[PDB]
């Protein structure tokens, strides 16, 4: 309403009516968790995409203004127009429009995984559409990918740029510094996982392969974003294929979980020597600089029925001692957080009944 | 207190090591105390500082890709031995302190 006479002010008022209307929409099926890395309870929104999404995305999205325009939706004004959009979309909606046809090796984000991969899987959606048509997917879908890739040199440290091949065909992610490759690592053996914090570089992919109980680690980059996702995707796709054949009659859902394993959890402990430690599933590594090729040593973690046990102190603050048959390791902590992240990671081994293969990885340690 | 360019190929004739001033001007101007030319590289890119108190920091201009041990920064920060840098496209430094 207005004011009597000259000056004749408009007033607004506290009514918010149409944020209030957004936030309801809150509550639909499907709107319960961030449209993109699944986090809960999100609480912004793009509203020309029309998807229900939490800060960390929401900023990723500010970056792509061209695709995604954002408003808090307890924080901003909406206009009338906004609200409909939300109403006639969400979350549910965007998975049938954008998520229509992803691959099912595709590697999708979770919350604590890296900028790269929570940026890249948002713009694939949303900037390039890669799901809406499938010809896009070409780079990790042809089973061969070749390019070169910013890798670093085994002992000094430095990054230089060294052909690669991922070839289904042969199986194997092959380089060289040529004429035969310089090394052929079988997918069979193939893991990989981004660490750029570790790499010191925003697109650093660690790719390990296990060659007879010793497993190697190179680290390599590119410079570009999507590529060295393709890459990571390709991956993907080279070790998918791989296992469908390796293993028919398992399904897809019991084989996507193996395509790549991320680490549980690794840092610093004292072995007294400060070592860096990685824990993959059930294999202990340790090393002097994280970036090492090869663990200095290895342990291995089996289970509560193989007479294996995780305890705190010991017999730095705060001690964790794995109790194995043949001899004791005694770790020593910084803080209690890690303790108790470390020990909670090492307890999963020990509940879980080991395989046959972890025997046959047990009888080598 | 020196940089080393994580890039260069020791068998090469390629510049392996800089050293930096106690204020370290660092871009594409002839000014800059570190001259780099590359892709998405200003005139004036960043700035690293020797503080007195004897800590390290590095401060980005705005607008520009910078990364610190792999995430980005916008802000100054502290730098230690041993952090890795990278700077436009491929940039890409790791720091030695005494
Ligand atoms: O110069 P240098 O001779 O000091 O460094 C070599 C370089 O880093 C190689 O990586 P690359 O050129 O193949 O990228 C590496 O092989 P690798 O490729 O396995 O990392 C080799 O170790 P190695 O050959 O592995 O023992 C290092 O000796
Ligand atoms: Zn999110």
């Amino acid at each position: 309403h207005h004011s009597s006479g000259r000056e004749n002010l408009y007033f607004q008022g506290m009514a918010k009516e149409r944020r209030r209307a957004v936030l309801e929409l809150l509550q639909r099926p499907g709107n319960a968790r961030c449209a993109d890395c699944g986090a809960p309870d999100p609480d912004w929104a793009s509203y020309t995409l029309g998807v229900f999404i939490c800060l960390s995305c929401s900023g990723i999205h500010r970056n792509i203004p061209q695709v995604s325009k954002v408003k808090s939706v307890r924080l901003d004004a909406w206009e009338e127009a906004q609200v409909e959009f939300m109403a006639s979309h969400g979350n549910d909606a965007a998975r049938a429009r954008f998520e229509s046809k992803v691959p099912s090796f595709y590697y999708r984000p979770t919350p604590s995984d890296c900028q790269l991969l929570r940026e890249q899987w948002i713009r694939a959606k949303y900037e390039r559409q890669e799901f809406i048509y499938p010809e896009k997917q070409e780079p990790y879908s042809a089973g061969y990918r070749e390019g070169f890739l910013w890798k670093r040199g085994r002992d000094n440290g430095q990054f230089l740029s060294r052909k690669f091949v991922l070839t289904e065909r042969e199986g194997a992610l092959k380089y060289f510094n040529a004429k035969e490759p310089k090394a052929v690592m079988k997918i069979e053996h193939l893991n990989a996982t981004f660490q750029p914090a570790k790499i010191g570089h925003p697109h650093g992919l660690q790719v390990t392969y296990l060659k007879d109980n010793s497993t190697r680690n190179i680290f390599i980059y590119h410079e570009d974003g999507k590529e060295i996702v393709d890459w990571f995707n390709a991956l993907r796709a080279a070790r998918f294929h791989y296992l469908q054949v390796a293993f028919p009659g398992a399904s897809d859902a019991d084989l996507v979980p193996k395509l790549s394993r991320n680490y549980l959890k690794e840092g610093y402990m004292e072995k007294f020597r400060k070592r860096w430690f990685t824990m993959d599933d059930r294999r202990l590594m340790y090393f002097k600089d994280p970036l090492d090729a090869f663990a200095r040593g290895e342990v291995f973690i089996g289970s509560k029925e193989s007479g294996y046990t995780v305890l705190h102190g010991f017999p730095w603050p705060h001690g964790i001692t794995i109790v194995t048959p043949d001899r004791k390791f005694l770790f020593a902590c910084e803080t209690e957080s890690d303790q108790r992240e470390w020990v909670a990671a090492f307890q999963k081994a020990v509940d879980r009944p080991m395989l046959p293969q972890e025997y046959a990885v047990e009888a080598h340690f | 207190c020196f940089l080393v360019n994580l890039n260069a190929d020791p068998a090469l004739n390629e510049l392996l090591v800089y050293y930096l001033k106690e204020h370290t001007l660092i871009g594409s101007a002839n000014s800059q105390d570190i001259q780099l030319c590359g892709m998405g590289i200003l005139p004036e890119h960043c700035i690293i500082d020797i503080t007195s108190e004897g800590q390290v920091m590095l401060t980005p201009q705005k607008n520009t890709r910078t990364f610190v041990n792999g995430s980005s920064v916008s802000s100054p920060i502290q730098l230690h031995h041993g952090d890795r840098i990278l700077w436009g496209n491929n940039h890409f430094f790791r720091l030695n302190l005494p």
